[PDB]
């Protein structure tokens, strides 16, 4: 009913790009492993 | 400055990271499930 749940094109790239941020953040502080 | 806390941080974030993006996958796949044949199932 109007109470369930639908899956957006967008929210799903948004959901992406979220997990995408944190990849970031392990590949750049994992490639200081000397400089930091 | 406990270095380790810093390089342990980096492996917990790999972990959740993997249980993350498989999450990401699956919902990708409920999405092409719902387009060909109705969706079968309702959950």
């Amino acid at each position: 009913g109007s109470k369930a749940f639908i899956v957006t094109d967008e929210d799903i790239r948004k959901q992406e790009e979220r997990v995408q941020q944190v990849r970031k953040k392990l590949e750049e502080a994992l490639m200081a492993d000397i400089l930091s | 400055g406990s270095p380790e806390e810093r390089e342990r941080m980096i492996k917990q974030l790999k972990e959740e990271l993997r249980l993350e993006e498989a999450k990401l996958v699956l919902l990708k796949k409920l999405r092409q499930s719902q387009i060909q044949k109705e969706a079968t199932a309702q959950k």
